[PDB]
RNA sequence: UAAGAA
RNA sequence: ACUUAAGCAGUGGAGCAUGUUAUUUAAUUCGAUAAUCCACGACUAACCUUACCAUAUUUUGAAUAUUAUAAUAAUUAUAAUUAUUAUAUUACAGGCGUUACAUUGUUGUCUUUAGUUCGUGCUGCAAAGUUUUAGAUUAAGUUCAUAAACGAACAAAACUCCAUAUAUAUAAUUUUAAUUAUAUAUAAUUUUAUAUUAUUUAUUAAUAUAAAGAAAGGAAUUAAGACAAAUCAUAAUGAUCCUUAUAAUAUGGGUAAUAGACGUGCUAUAAUAAAAUGAUAAUAAAAUUAUAUAAAAUAUAUUUAAUUAUAUUUAAUUAAUAA
């Protein structure tokens, strides 16, 4: 009855991802978040976008959660760092650029982002500036 | 409390007031205080007059801090009490939040945040819908249960049916529009909400089921 | 656009949209408002709209929320409006379902953008420069380079590849041939990284330079690789080839309904 | 599955379709789709997502952690509103439940428990408070005191019901309770001309002797005023009476209740068990 | 707070603290127990 | 033609 | 039934460290005191911390508001208003002052939490009672059953959450720990079969023997009374007291004094136990690193080297990567 195109089937069903054909990792995107349920769905939405501008991203990799502990004199109280990797292989980096931007604009609340980018590529002071000042002064100027 | 879904369970990060993550703990330390100091700040300017006699204490619930990338939204409730003629005092103080082109206050955090702030003020008619608003202002279920369970038990079975239909007439089975038959925005939403009730409270704890 | 801004052409338009040009104008200006003729025109206008005398509109807008003076609590639920708890799953739908409309028709539009892989050539560009960027945060880390090259793969001849490596000393592995150094001592990545570009320069230049000393009399140290390796779990076994038994693997056994099925 | 745009121009808004072509150009026709296992991104419902719900949906011009205007375009002036208020009938209302006198839950009650008419309890009905007392009970946290009501119900036509109704809290709840039970304890009344007893009953209940009497025609209640009460809602008119040793409230009320149905026979019972004819001599002369 | 009388004149908030310290300050000094004139040179 | 109340 | 008693395994007469107390002291900041006992907080006291002592020094002080002045920017039609900053003004601020300064609150400990109300129904004239029952069983409210009582709400339980076992997903298996990580889900509060004992006679329970199971632990979650607590540092309010000083700052000193007494800990008093040595480096977990972390190397103690401790120099890593 109603046509429903491809671009809304998408969203009823887990990201696509485009294959990995040379392997060079251009940059990684590591996310993080005291919660796992933002941080979880932001990764979904990363790997749709960056499907859609034609990255190859292999997926939100978990990475060991880090517990904080605290013991107040004995309550327990602990903070959880939950961690995802996203890993995006052969962009150029403009394409790469428009995909850190576009998702910086559509963050969610209490997710931090780190961005490593590799960029492959050809192969061809304030103490010392006071100290001199000093040694320059006539306090020491006159012991010289 | 269904976790995998955003109808059916509170989720976790709403549980705090500050709700970011920096990888520069200083700076997460400093948000932390920096919303403290304006939670208090919004608290002092709920209260307003025209002239004497004609006091209004607007009372608000505590904020909610939502830290994103590139900008903050400080989410708060809050509970107040020919008009269309003049802007009454808590109108003032609203749009003084957002609207205003000089000096809103939204600017002023921004600079004191230095990233992106906006302010999203959330009225509540009743006093008796949130704890805080409750407490802040009284200082100046089987059935439901039943019907609740019987409601998912029916939406389960009709995506059940409506699946075998189509396996009947890989793992990809078939057209969207036939796997959600009957499941529309018009019956499964509010069907599937949680907390619509109260059907609990001890004056200040209210159980919303 | 700014038509709330020009109460002058307030003149006509529905009464609705009149009220809420006052409005903004009233939110907009905040203090710096100040009555306007035209404006009190346009209102009269409305004075039908709204079942309000001309007289007490006047009032109103001259003397404002004075003027209305001048002229509940624990009310029954009426079951119309949800619990705050209850707007925060609302709330969360919310964001969930503007995310999806984005993920719908504007995501779909990024296809526009995208570009074929200019794969630098692995011979071409064999070092690799990390930059990081903490999204949305001042981190004093941002502004590390780390630069990396495998050895043999700088067109360094056998003695000048060995001074190389005799003068990178701990920032050279021999065990994965890579040399590698980070440089976060400039306020900023891009001084950091030509930074360490020219030290990369200075390393090959003197290693090039093999009129006066090609250090071949000086052995490789790998003391920091060895301590290193100390300092990982090396899981260095593997199952011994001969004790394999391929004889005693599971065998296909024959079905015939798959085969008349692949018909 | 891949449209014509002839097609999806007849489904989808203009301004839409420009996405539309370029995910089916970026998505191939053969792509087979996985649901996720642990991570939900779309709605438990189908949308297209081409209309923006008035709830479901942020406020247009509303500030929010999404919203997509600048700072100084927010639509958003009027503040003494529910912004987004809920879809459909507009409330929540459990099915079952009602939006937001006693004689009319009485009667619907008892009708619900017992079957009885609630019209008759309504229309026809007159309660009357007989007793109404603090009773109290000593107990290891203080004393507990509860309000105590007897109560006489009647349509003055030979039914009477006494009731008792005790509450720990309201005097309205005990009377209530006590209305509740005189309509559960509804009797039928010998009544000789349906205005007064047929002859005289000398009836002791506990420690109350209770004296009545028949009277004549236009002789008025000269009785105790617990008795009063009791013959204005039976539809006794005519009634002579004294009480002897007790004179207590509660048990002249019960005690006359058991006087008029117990200690009395009307004309047809002792004629039938005498086999006698018994004629009313008063009613004879009058033809 | 002593800040939002001049970026919004139109509003008057209210302190409620102080309004309470101001209270209880005209209170002490109607009971004579207020603080003493503190000495000047 | 027999009324009770505190 | 907390407690005792028994059994097992220890520790326990000294030195030191750390507390408390006593005495001393300018100060050794503060803490108990109704007759068993018991003043006893330290996630770091050189200065700071600090509350204490000595000596100097400050006087509207850290706040808010009023009223003036002196500038500085904006606006009127040149003076003026509007604000911002300083100076003064006095209401005051300030107080590790007071619990022999009282209230709530909160916190701690302890007792009770299969029980408390409500609604109906039933019994007694009624106040009241709600009846078997002083039930069975378990280590336990544990698990059951029963009655003119039956429900509901809470409470308890279930539930939930950890962990454990398994499935799916994710990781281009060089951030490698795939023997991993962390999301989602499943599982058990285990179940079946005989035999012997008892039984309220089985469709019960225990023991034993078989069978299937990876299955064997833990935490949280409610109220009501009683008493204690002012380092209540678990606050607020009030009262009361000081206001050139009971507030505030600097320099130095003290909290580290030593006759005693006691608590706790560490090191010992030797052979079922101490020492040294053990480089293709026996074998961990959990944490930490932008207010860092410190590799390898070199030098000295130092003696071929190693070990150990410093210095020189800072490689890598702001981290499933390096330390
Ligand atoms: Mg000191
Ligand atoms: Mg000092
Ligand atoms: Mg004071
Ligand atoms: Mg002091």
């Amino acid at each position: 009855t109603r046509p429903y195109p491809v671009n809304v089937e998408a969203v009823y069903y887990a990201p696509l991802k485009l294959p990995i054909k040379y392997g060079d990792l251009v940059a990684d995107i590591q996310l993080r978040s005291y919660d796992n349920e933002n941080l979880d769905f932001y990764s979904d939405f990363i790997l749709r976008t960056g499907y859609y501008l034609g990255i190859p991203l292999t997926g939100p990799k978990p990475l060991p959660t880090r517990r904080e502990r605290w013991t107040v004199i004995k309550e327990n109280f602990e903070r959880h760092t939950h961690k995802r990797l996203i890993r995006a292989w052969d962009t150029n980096p403009e394409v790469l650029q428009m995909l850190i931007a576009y998702i910086t604009k559509h963050s969610m609340a209490g997710v931090g982002m780190k961005c490593n980018f590799f960029q492959r590529s050809e192969i061809s002071s304030a103490v010392g500036q006071k100290v001199l000042e000093l040694l320059d002064s006539p306090d020491f100027k006159k012991h010289l | 409390g269904n976790i995998n879904n955003k109808l059916q369970h509170l989720n976790n990060m709403n549980n705090w007031n500050t709700q970011i993550y920096n990888y520069n703990k200083n700076m997460e330390i400093m948000n932390t205080m920096n919303d403290k100091l304006i939670n208090k700040l919004l608290y002092k300017m709920m209260t307003l007059k025209l002239n004497n006699m004609n006091i209004n204490k607007i009372i608000m619930s505590k904020t909610i801090n939502q830290h994103s990338l590139n900008k903050l939204n400080i989410k708060f409730y809050y509970y107040n009490n020919n008009n269309n003629y003049y802007m009454n005092m808590m109108n003032k103080l609203m749009n003084i939040m957002n609207n205003n082109m000089n000096n809103n206050l939204c600017n002023i955090l921004s600079y004191y945040y230095k990233k992106k702030v906006t302010i999203e003020p959330i009225k509540l008619s009743y006093i008796y819908l949130n704890s805080d608003i409750f407490s802040k202002y009284i200082s100046l279920d089987h059935n439901i249960s039943m019907n609740y369970i019987n409601n998912i038990n029916n939406i389960n079975n009709n995506k059940y049916n409506n699946m075998i239909n189509l396996l009947n007439n890989n793992n990809y089975i078939g057209n969207i529009n036939n796997i959600y038959n009957n499941m529309t925005i018009d019956n499964i939403p509010m069907d599937i909400l949680m907390y619509k009730y109260l059907v609990g409270w001890s004056i200040v704890k209210l159980n919303f089921i | 656009a700014d038509l709330y801004m020009h109460p002058e052409k307030w003149k006509g338009l529905p009464p609705q949209r009149i009220l809420e040009l006052y409005w903004e104008r009233m939110a907009r200006l905040g203090s710096e408002y100040k009555p306007n003729k035209d404006e009190l025109n346009a209102l009269l206008t409305t004075s039908e709209y709204s079942n309000v005398p001309v007289n007490d509109i006047k009032k109103l807008y001259h003397r404002g929320e004075q003027g209305a003076i001048d002229i509940n609590s624990l009310r029954p639920f009426m079951f119309d409006e949800l619990p705050s708890q209850a707007q925060e799953l609302v709330a969360q739908h919310r964001e969930q379902r503007f995310y999806n409309r984005l993920a719908a028709y504007e995501l779909p539009l990024l296809a526009q953008y995208r570009q074929e892989y200019k794969r630098p050539s692995p011979e071409s560009h064999p070092v690799t420069y990390r930059y990081t960027s903490y999204v949305g945060e001042e981190h004093p880390n941002s502004r590390k380079v780390v630069l990396s090259v495998k050895t043999k793969e700088l067109g360094l001849e056998e003695k000048s590849l060995h001074k190389f490596r005799i003068l990178a000393r701990s920032r050279y592995d021999h065990t994965t041939d890579i040399f590698k150094m980070s440089s976060d001592k400039f306020e900023h990545a891009s001084q950091n990284a030509r930074y360490l570009h020219d030290i990369l320069q200075r390393l090959l230049a003197e290693s090039k330079d093999l009129t006066e000393d090609d250090f071949s009399d000086v052995p490789l140290d790998t003391r920091h690789t060895i301590a290193k390796s100390l300092r990982k779990k090396k899981r260095d076994y593997e199952f011994p080839e001969h004790w394999k038994r391929p004889e005693d693997a599971p065998k296909k056994k024959f079905d015939i309904v798959d085969q008349l099925l692949s018909t | 599955q891949h449209y014509d745009e002839s097609l999806l121009s007849r489904y989808y808004p203009e301004s839409l379709l420009k996405s539309i072509k370029l995910a089916q150009q970026t998505i191939p026709e053969d792509t087979k789709f996985r649901v996720s296992r642990n991570v939900e991104f779309a709605p438990p419902y189908l949308d297209d997502f081409t209309k923006i719900h008035p709830f479901w949906d942020y406020k247009p011009g509303m500030p929010h952690l999404h919203a997509q205007e600048e700072n100084n375009n927010f639509s958003i002036f009027r503040w003494d509103q529910v912004q987004q208020p809920l879809p459909g009938e507009g409330n929540i209302l459990p099915p079952g439940v009602s939006l937001p006198s006693k004689s009319a839950d009485v009667a619907a009650g008892l009708h619900k428990q017992t079957g009885v008419d609630p019209d008759y309890i309504t229309r026809k009905l007159t309660m009357k408070p007989l007793v109404m007392k603090r009773v109290s009970n000593q107990t290891g946290k203080g004393k507990i005191a509860s309000f105590y009501a007897l109560v006489v119900v009647g349509d003055k036509n030979g039914m009477v019901g006494l009731g008792e109704g005790k509450s720990r809290e309201e005097m309205s709840k005990a009377i209530f309770k006590a209305h509740w039970d005189a309509v559960r304890n509804l009797k039928e009344i010998p009544r000789y001309e349906n205005r007064t007893i047929y002859g005289d009953i000398d009836f002791r209940y506990h420690g109350v002797k209770l004296h009545l009497r028949s009277a004549k025609p236009g002789f008025g209640l000269r009785v105790n005023h617990v008795i009063f009460e009791i013959c204005e809602c039976a539809g006794i008119k005519d009634l002579s009476g004294k009480v002897y040793k007790s004179r207590n409230d509660m048990n002249i009320a019960k005690g006359t209740i058991e006087a008029f149905t117990k200690a009395q026979k009307t004309l047809d019972e002792v004629a039938l068990g005498r086999g006698k004819k018994l004629v009313d001599v008063r009613k004879v002369y009058y033809s | 707070f002593r800040h939002l009388k001049t970026l919004y004149p139109d509003i008057e908030f209210v302190d409620l603290e102080e309004q309470y310290r101001l209270s209880m300050v005209e209170a002490k000094k109607r009971r004579g127990k207020g603080a003493p004139k503190k000495m000047k040179k």
